[PDB]
């Protein structure tokens, strides 16, 4: 079990760690989060009590270094930093642990939620979507735009998701206009899977990371990407069976985790009604259809 | 965006544009089978592609063989229309290619956009105008060439005859749409109005009769009366 220690908490803030969150008061004796499960990426996120503008946070993997959080009063935010001195970091963590100044990552034994939401998410792929090569962790916030959003404006602060555009030369073979537009199998299997992602696991990793950024930061361009990646599969008549079954699992846990009160801003009616009721795969997503119909029957 | 009454004069500016109407591409008669079921039989169709400034009409005849063995023909017809329009654009010299294509039916937007991806600078637009181009097959010479076709064929016409020698494009388009609206509303009465006078004929190289300016005023009034008469008959007014 790994830890993200905090130098201090000088401003009142709601802190998220994966799907959990808790409130820290101004100048409260808070020194970090312990018992973080090894083996998954994690995200530690922030929403200031005095300025709910800009949710922001950091994707990290404790296997890649020793990370801690310190408030920067000039830039006005909690920053993630790497400590290269391992002995110093162990000493700092042990002192905080002895004084019981840390929250415990509150995972229930039976509970596979986080694994289910991050099954295909890899830190090396996050670092190619979020380009800041000098750090081993990745900053994301509510307002970062995607490469695709910036084509339709600071390139260094963009989310470099794979551009999907159903009315693009990439998606439509000359001479196969009707075929490729009504059945996106070419675009899914040859262009995206064989060509760009190399395999379905990388495709699902990006899909899962897009959902998590939409949910934890309210990042609109991430939500667009998540829905585009769903629609590309659902609108393909030819999809490997293992991919359909895995997509059903992926979406089920995403819909299960979404806050009921955020559904109006995180779910696109057109995409979901099309995917569940009109598309080629309308009958292939049994678990997702069942949870959607029971939890969000209004959207449908 | 969409083309409406507010931007109507744009039709007659010097930016090349084409209207595309697909309402006569896929044409059928519905009939009973020997077993008492219902079936369709396709007849020859056409794409109506019109430059409203010049009157040039690119009439692509859709022969029934293009439907043989195909499914979902009403959907296919839109994509076939888009394929043929794209092929026409590519066939034209660069300086003759349209800057805009206005589709009369919004279901043509996506098929045409997809077929025209190689032409990102040609705007594909819908229109809020109700244009009567479905009645093109009420023009005898157009219907004749469509029904006689034995293979796919493109036939070129000037739908304004020689009117632009005497009137503007705006007035010519207004006359065309009035005539077409009349033929759509009551084809028999409209044709009677156009042909009742034996002394006025249609030149071999024209679609419409050779009316003088004053005769066109009379004809246009008679067409407006026909449209109003039919409106009263329809709504009991
Ligand atoms: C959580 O890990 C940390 O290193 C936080 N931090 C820098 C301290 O607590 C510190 C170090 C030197 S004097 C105070």
């Amino acid at each position: 079990m790994n830890t993200v220690p905090f130098t201090s908490a000088p401003i009142e803030v709601t802190i998220g760690i994966d799907q959990y969150s808790f409130n820290v008061k101004e100048n409260q004796p808070f020194h970090g989060i312990k018992d973080i499960p090894i083996g998954h990426v994690h995200v530690i996120h922030f929403q200031h009590a005095d300025n709910s503008s800009m949710r922001y946070g950091y994707w990290f993997d404790c296997r890649m270094g020793n990370f801690y959080i310190q408030y920067d009063p000039k830039d006005g935010l909690y920053k993630m930093m790497e400590e290269r001195d391992g002995a110093k970091f162990e000493n700092i963590v042990h002192n905080f642990k002895e004084r019981q100044m840390m929250v415990s990552y509150p995972k229930i034994d039976e509970d596979d939620t986080w694994y289910n939401l991050t099954e295909f998410v890899q830190m090396d792929k996050i670092r190619k979507i979020v380009r800041k090569d000098e750090n081993q962790f990745s900053y994301v916030d509510s307002s970062m735009t995607t490469v695709q959003e910036n084509e339709l404006s600071d390139p260094a602060h963009s989310l470099n998701y794979t551009v999907i555009n159903f009315k693009s030369r990439e998606a439509i073979r000359p001479g196969h206009e009707m075929e490729d537009f009504l059945d996106k199998s070419y675009y899914l299997n040859t262009v995206m899977l064989q060509g760009i992602f190399k395999n379905s696991s990388n495709y699902f990793g990006e899909l899962q990371f897009a959902f998590l950024n939409a949910m934890f930061f309210g990042n609109y361009g991430s939500s667009l990407q998540w829905h585009a990646m769903i629609e590309l599969i659902c609108s393909s008549a030819t999809v490997p069976k293992h991919m359909l079954d895995k997509l059903d699992e992926i979406l089920y846990y995403q819909i299960k985790t979404l806050p009921e009160q955020y559904s109006d801003i995180l779910l696109n009616e057109r995409v979901w009604n099309i995917c569940l009721y009109s598309s080629f795969q309308k009958n292939s997503l049994h678990n997702t259809e069942k949870i959607m119909e029971n939890k969000y029957p209004e959207l449908l | 965006g969409a083309m409406n009454s507010s931007n109507y004069a744009e039709l007659f500016n010097n930016d090349i544009k084409l209207f595309v109407d697909d309402t006569n591409v896929y044409r059928v008669t519905v009939h009973k089978t020997f077993e008492g079921n219902v079936a369709t039989k396709a007849i020859n169709g056409c794409i109506f592609t019109l430059n409203p400034k010049t009157g040039h009409l690119f009439l692509k005849i859709i022969h029934t063989s293009v439907w043989a063995g195909q499914k979902r023909l009403s959907q296919l017809a839109k994509w076939k229309t888009a394929e043929e329009v794209s092929a026409l654009v590519r066939s034209l010299p660069k300086e003759e290619q349209p800057k805009q294509i206005i589709v009369t039916r919004k279901a043509m937007l996506d098929p045409l956009e997809v077929h025209m991806l190689d032409f990102p600078n040609i705007a594909i637009r819908p229109t809020e105008l109700r244009l009567p181009f479905s009645a093109a097959m009420s023009i005898d010479k157009l219907s004749d060439v469509v029904m006689k076709a034995t293979e796919p064929q493109m036939v070129l016409f000037n739908i304004y005859d020689d009117w632009l020698d005497r009137i503007s494009s705006y007035t010519a388009f207004s006359r065309l749409t009035l005539l077409l609206r009349a033929l759509k509303t009551n084809e028999e009465s409209a044709k009677m109005i156009l042909l009742s006078d034996p002394t006025i004929t249609i030149k071999s190289y024209h679609l419409w009769p050779s009316f003088t300016d004053e005769q066109w005023i009379t004809i246009e009034s008679q067409m407006r009366d026909l449209i109003l008469t039919e409106y009263g008959r329809k709504y009991n007014v």
